[PDB]
């Protein structure tokens, strides 16, 4: 036995980008070297550190909107900046992998596809789905990929491989609808604040009592986005530190009762959340009382999968319910995972298997797409699939029959 | 009934490959915390 | 104490050590060259060896013998520490 | 296993990436009673380890 | 019998297993032939942490090897090291070119971080590892070394060095040249400590004349360092000074901790180990406890270890793992690599 | 209890590596041989269907090999008809020429993945076909095509009968499915009434 | 001597917690099968996970595995009538 | 039965008199093929351990009530093709350290009257012709 059909290593640099954060590395490898925010410092600076040091201007801008690239300029500054700094790698030395939302335009599709064979001369390029990649991360050919991203939460089912287009169900539910209700719930109990960015040196407060701290005589940064930005980076924070997901249809009996915890500022304000640390992750899965929209119709989450499964043919929803993929930064919070799935089992039609694949232990759900990308890059029988610069330099430069 | 085509095995083999990742990474961990945690049992030992 | 508990390390497992003319489990030890052997041609190879190393100040060449599918690296370094014969 | 003389529970071979073969392994009745099962394989705690599985234990 | 040689950049690091110090250390610098100064094509082939060019490092490789020691690599192990982001087509052409051209009977890859923390003993934290040409901020979390979360600062010793050099002609000393570079890294590494509260100590400085200090150069020249001795490494916290638009190491490490996973942060700010010579500069430990305290949350107990043996604390790192038992099994046997070819150094890894 | 099955990776499992302890016990072992040169050559696969060539890690004694991988690229057996085999024998009111060829490059792109079709289907280029409609087509284009030449008889009725009623089976209310269950449950209660009469007999 | 004991016993047990076995012996293990025997004494052969291998022939049809969770196969038997 | 691994914790002096050193508890690391597993044996026995050759890397066969130590030889593990010597090395026991042997021997009455019938040990009955 020697395997010498057990897989292929050939460059494919997956270039997973995402709308939070932009990921990247080499294929083959379990886990992304490259993790960065992917808005830029436009004043172009793009770097965990660049991006926090106080200049002139630097106002954030993230060139994915909607999940979709529309600022090729601040992408192709993205994509230089990633390769000189974190891979060091000549443009074209390596395949590229990149991955793609399944609601991509074709002429965006196309412009991508054309700046990746022009400007880089990349010796070989394809462009996969997101949703194929995360259920290739889970070893599954069929299944829901419940993507829950940073400014989306779309349950995209698969088919052979294949994502059902018409399956896909974009709910506005998503990372920054909770960061806004989170901003929301600051300014009326206190005033949100910058991160040390501003903040010189804090002291010591009493729980519940006003901080006391010294500001910094730096530049003024009348830029306001990169100010938003900034206080939506402790929004994160909070979010992934403190604030949990109810686990039943959130009585207002229960939470009343439940342990006290703490969370500490940046300039060391602190306050407690017990109370009502659960009530803002509850349109996510129940948004018909959210105070931010109270006439509003929107689908939660279990809702948002079951139109999925509904919208596309009976013959697959077998294998679409028996293998719901969950994916995507907003999953990661605590009780998410068990109240998805007590949601979708008492709302999915009885004598259907329904299991939920036990991948919320890690961090690596964010970075599903990514190890998705890299299992298939390593794949033999995938290497003639690679968008050879033959087949674009021939004139066809057609990546839809390709793909 | 037809024959298995080029996807059928190639969907097959990413399976493979991502049982394998998925055992590697945890081969990995295992590895690294059995490290860790003899290198500080050796420590705390030489102390003693 | 010490007498009574010789607290010592180890055995230090030994080498498994290998024929160097057929790469089989070395069943005797030539004395003349101090390396392990197998079979009747592999003293004999040994021997000439030994005797065209210790003709010159040292064998330039490396005897050569049974060279399996991996490159062979027909060991003249296997140094045997032994003096001449008698 | 071969060289060890201990069963280390239920397991399946796989070949892995560079054509090394892996043997993954699995978790159940608390890992234990399967360490002792050595015991069944070789030749309450006793009846379970034969009749949790048919002696179906791998030789070798 | 294994041997550990750290690819630390600026100078080299080598030696044998089980012992508590490398027994050779030299400048990881090669000319085309020669390791050695003088007047020669010198050239760095691993300045920022990552081999350039191939063919000096088989040139250092074979003199580590047979030079420095005298020990022949086919017959004992190799135990190298490699930066936290080391490249795959890079780590598969060391495995390669270790296992073809000296035939090295085994080897392994250990990331520089995991082997400073395991010199450290401690089973989580952050590796602040500051080399001569790059330095990292490396958390750990039960040996993983968690590599989405690894920050890299762009700015170590050989800038500092470039600083001080700038500094002390400003003020009117002859330190343009590389005859001079090297006093000038000598006064860099003996004196040019790190004083906390800058805002203070250069005032007090400017006031007084009690922190000048007197420096004698080989030629005879006397010259006096004071305020800017503390000036030149205060680009660590601040690279303004030096010149670039990054953070600072501080800042790189509160963010590497922020991108960690929650629930453990608290146990990686409670194991913050620094590492590599970049610091050796007294005090400096202090001065990162208190930015990282006034930085991280109040409520968060930060400790800063720094055991005394910075700058080879890697090698130490790597004579334990070599020395240790449960290590043995996982080195890359010749014939893995035979079967497998280069790609086997992937797996078998931490 | 019995034996596990799972795909991926259970909880708390581990899985051994291989051995390379003992370096002083099989010191001779390794010691006696060496490594066969590895080399990052360029290789060229047959299944690009262009020029292209690739690099791979491969042995220098095999500098041969074109690809291994590349028997595996067996495409499905789709007929390929011309616009006069259409216009004598494919020629339908319904569709057209373009309909049925798009149709046809869809199948030939997807392996046959009806499934896949209908849903990367141009529904504006033409009006809304069902699955069945598709695979009804496809089966008796084949099949004509096979006759003409000189394979099994395909029922859009039996689609029709299927999916309609398991989708109403599916949207089965939570009261009528627990209603069903109940139904179920007695008839069952009756067949064992009967096993009991039968026997007493 | 007993808190010693008491600490001792914590210690070696910390220690069965981080990993039991970790290698697999390749030197008999890689190459070696493995074979079993049931109660009614019968044999059967250790089926190894390997990649798709190689068609060499239209064998090997395609089964379509998610259309199963709700069909097993097709009998030979029907209603025979229109 | 297992491989030995002899190392005896030190022990503060009896508590009931002086100072000084002594040893309350022998730990002997006996490794057998299934595992390892180290016994806290009484220190009593440590004079048994000293009249046998009982070195680090052997196979002995202990006693629980007894106690008593039976060197059964060396390793194979460390039988050197190169080392003549025979009746010496032992392959490493198979199983738990602890073993419950049961075994059952059948003979008949007659079969004990002739066991004590004639005479067993010394008393010069080497001899031949008497
Ligand atoms: N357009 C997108 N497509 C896919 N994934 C996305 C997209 N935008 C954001 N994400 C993912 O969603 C996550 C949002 O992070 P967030 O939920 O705020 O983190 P946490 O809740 O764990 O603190 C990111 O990790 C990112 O990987
Ligand atoms: N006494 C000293 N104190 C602090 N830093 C020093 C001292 N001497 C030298 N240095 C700097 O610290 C660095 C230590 O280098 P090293 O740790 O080998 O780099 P690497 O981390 O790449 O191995 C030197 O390269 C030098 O620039």
């Amino acid at each position: 036995s020697g395997g010498v059909y057990g897989g292929d290593e050939v460059g494919a640099l997956v270039f997973d980008i995402g709308s939070y954060t932009v990921r990247a590395g080499y294929a083959g490898e379990d886990c992304p070297k490259v993790d960065f925010p992917t808005a830029i410092g436009m004043v172009y600076y793009i770097d965990t550190n660049a991006l926090r040091v106080p200049r002139e201007n630097m106002e954030a801008i993230s060139p994915l909107k909607n999940g979709m690239v529309e600022d090729w300029d601040s992408f192709q500054a993205i994509l230089d900046h990633t390769y000189k700094m974190h891979v060091k790698s000549e443009a074209s030395l390596h395949p590229v992998l990149m991955s793609e939302a399944p609601w991509n335009t074709r002429a965006k599709r196309e412009k991508l596809t054309e700046l990746m064979f022009e400007h880089y001369n990349i010796p070989a390029f394809f462009l996969c789905k997101t949703a194929v990649l995360t259920a290739f991360a889970n070893g599954r050919s069929t299944g829901l990929i419940l993507d829950s991203g940073a400014t989306h939460t779309t349950a995209i089912p698969v088919h052979d491989g294949y994502v059902l287009q018409q399956g896909i169900v974009k709910s506005p539910l998503a990372g920054d609808f909770i960061t806004m209700q989170c901003r929301e719930l600051f300014q009326e109990m206190n005033i949100e604040l910058v991160p040390p960015y501003m903040i010189a040196s804090k002291e010591a407060v009493r729980e519940g009592s006003p901080a006391n701290w010294k500001r910094k005589e730096k530049l003024p940064q009348v830029t306001r986005s990169w100010h938003n930005y900034m206080c939506n980076c402790v929004i994160q924070d909070f979010q992934a530190s403190v604030l949990q997901v109810s686990d039943s249809t959130y009585d207002e009996q229960v939470a009343a009762q439940m342990p006290t915890v703490h969370y500490e500022f940046p300039n060391g304000y602190n306050c407690d959340f017990g109370a009502e640390r659960l009530k803002i992750p509850e349109g996510l899965f129940d948004p018909s009382n959210v105070k931010g929209l109270s006439g509003n119709t929107m689908l939660g989450v279990s809702h948002v999968v079951t139109t999925s499964v509904g919208m596309c043919d009976i013959d697959i929803r077998p294998g679409l319910y028996g293998s719901v993929i969950v994916a995507g930064g907003n999953t990661l919070i605590q009780s998410f995972t068990d109240r998805l799935n007590r949601e979708l089992s008492q709302k999915t039609p009885p004598s259907m298997r329904l299991k939920l694949i036990a991948n919320n232990t890690t961090v690596e759900r964010r970075f599903s797409s990514w190890i998705g990308g890299s299992i298939l890059a390593s794949l033999g029988t995938f290497q003639q699939m690679w968008i050879s610069k033959q087949e674009y330099e021939e004139g066809g430069k057609q990546c839809v029959e390709r793909k | 009934p037809r024959p298995k085509s080029h996807w059928d095995y190639l969907l097959e083999e990413m399976q493979w490959m991502a049982t394998d990742f998925a055992q590697e990474r945890r081969w990995k961990v295992a590895a690294a915390k059995k490290l860790v945690r003899t290198v500080v049992r050796h420590h705390e030992e030489k102390q003693l | 104490f010490e007498e009574w508990f010789p607290q010592g390390r180890p055995p230090k497992v030994p080498v498994r050590e290998v024929c160097p003319v057929t790469h089989r489990p070395a069943l005797y030890r030539d004395p003349v060259t101090d390396i392990p052997y197998a079979t009747a041609r592999a003293f004999k190879i040994i021997r000439e060896a030994y005797k065209k190393y210790i003709t010159a100040h040292g064998l330039p060449p490396t005897a050569s013998a049974l060279g399996p599918g991996p490159p062979p690296p027909e060991p003249l370094p296997g140094s045997g520490p032994r003096a001449l014969r008698q | 296993l071969t060289v060890p003389q201990r069963c280390i529970g239920f397991a399946r071979r796989r070949v892995g990436r560079g054509g090394r073969v892996l043997l993954d392994r699995a978790h159940s009745d608390y890992d234990s009673v399967f360490h002792h099962l050595d015991l069944e394989m070789l030749s309450s705690k006793d009846l379970s380890q034969i009749l949790v599985n048919i002696k179906s234990c791998r030789w070798r | 019998a294994a041997l550990v040689v750290d690819n630390g950049s600026g100078m080299c690091k080598a030696g044998f297993a089980g012992d508590d110090a490398p027994r050779a250390v030299f400048p990881s610098i090669v000319g085309r032939a020669q390791s050695k100064r003088g007047i020669l094509t010198l050239k760095y082939p691993i300045e920022h942490g990552i081999v350039t060019n191939w063919d000096d490092m088989e040139k250092i490789w074979h003199h580590t090897f047979y030079n420095e020691l005298r020990v022949a690599p086919e017959e004992h192990p190799v135990l190298l090291t490699e930066a936290p982001l080391n490249p795959k087509a890079n780590r598969e052409k060391m495995t390669q070119i270790m296992f073809e051209t000296f035939n090295t009977p085994a080897m392994y890859v250990a990331i520089q971080a995991v082997l400073s923390l395991y010199a450290s003993g401690r089973t989580t934290g952050i590796v602040m590892d500051s080399g001569d040409g790059v330095t990292h901020t490396v958390p750990i979390y039960e040996g993983y070394a968690l590599p989405h979360a690894i920050l890299r600062l762009d700015l170590a010793g050989r800038d500092l060095t470039d600083y001080l050099m700038k500094i002390l002609t400003e003020r009117g000393y002859s330190f343009t040249t590389t005859a001079e570079r090297e006093i000038v890294r000598d006064i860099k590494e003996k004196l040019c400590y790190v004083a906390l509260d800058f805002e203070q100590e250069m005032a007090t400085a400017a006031s007084s004349s009690s922190l000048e200090k007197s420096y004698e150069l080989p030629d005879g020249q006397v010259i006096t360092i004071g305020n800017e001795r503390f000036r030149c490494p205060e680009a660590l916290f601040q690279p303004s000074f030096l010149g670039m638009e990054s953070c600072g190491i501080h800042e790189t490490t509160f963010n590497s901790i922020m991108k960690c996973d929650v629930d453990i942060r608290k146990d990686l700010y409670a194991n913050t180990v620094l590492s590599g010579g970049t610091t050796m500069y007294p005090g400096i430990a202090d001065r990162m406890q208190k930015e990282i305290t006034a930085l991280a949350p109040s409520t968060m107990k930060i400790k800063i270890i720094a055991p005394p043996e910075r700058k080879y604390s890697v090698w130490i790192g790597g004579s334990i793992l070599a020395s240790l038992s449960t290590f043995q099994q996982m080195w890359i046997s010749k014939q893995e690599y035979d079967e497998s070819g280069p790609s086997i150094v992937h797996r078998k890894c931490f | 209890y019995a034996l596990l099955y799972s795909d991926k990776k259970d909880a708390p499992p581990l899985l051994p590596s291989d051995t390379g302890q003992g370096y002083r016990t099989v010191k001779a072992k390794l010691g006696s041989k060496k490594v066969r040169p590895w080399k990052w050559m360029p290789f060229t696969n047959p299944a690009r269907k262009d020029g292209a060539m690739f690099f791979h890690w491969r042995r220098a004694a095999e500098e041969g090999k074109d690809y291994p991988f590349a028997r595996f690229n067996k495409t499905v057996q789709v007929p390929v008809y011309s616009e006069q085999e259409y216009q004598l024998y494919l020629h339908d009111d319904a569709w057209t020429k373009a309909e049925t060829d798009h149709l046809f490059d869809l199948s030939r792109r997807f392996d046959l993945r009806f499934v896949v079709i209908h849903d990367r289907y141009d529904h504006q280029q033409f009006k809304k076909r069902s699955v069945e409609d598709l695979k009804e087509r496809y089966y008796h284009i084949c099949a004509k095509l096979a006759n003409v030449r000189a394979r099994r008889k395909e029922q859009l009725e039996r689609l029709y009968n299927r999916t309609p009623e398991q989708v109403a089976e599916e949207e089965y209310l939570l009261q009528e499915l627990r209603k069903i269950e109940a139904r179920k449950k007695e008839r069952e209660k009756r067949s064992q009434d009967l096993q009991k009469l039968i026997t007493a007999a | 001597n007993l808190k010693t004991l008491q600490e001792r016993e914590a210690r070696l047990r910390l220690e069965q917690e981080e990993a039991e076995l970790l290698t697999y012996t390749r030197e008999d293990a890689y190459s070696m099968e493995y074979v079993y025997e049931d109660v009614d004494g019968q044999t059967e052969v250790m089926p190894l996970w390997t990649p798709p291998t190689p068609p060499q022939d239209d064998s090997d049809i395609y089964l379509d595995s998610v259309m199963c969770l709700m069909y097993e196969a097709t009998p030979i038997p029907e209603a025979k009538l229109p | 039965e297992g491989e030995v691994t002899e190392l005896t914790p030190c022990e503060t002096e009896n508590p009931m008199g002086g100072y000084g050193k002594t040893i309350s508890h022998v730990i002997i690391g006996l490794k057998t093929a299934k595992g390892t597993k180290q016994l806290k044996l009484d220190p009593s026995i440590f004079e048994s351990l000293q009249k046998e050759r009982v070195e680090a890397g052997d196979v002995i066969y202990i006693e629980a009530n007894s106690g008593a130590v039976k060197r059964q030889g060396r390793c194979d593990t460390y039988a050197t093709e190169f080392d003549l010597e025979a009746e010496e090395y032992v392959p490493l026991p198979k199983g738990d350290v602890h073993k419950k042997k049961e075994i059952i021997q059948d003979v008949t009455l007659h079969d004990l009257d002739v066991a004590n019938a004639r005479p067993q040990g010394g008393q010069d009955i080497l001899s031949m012709m008497g």
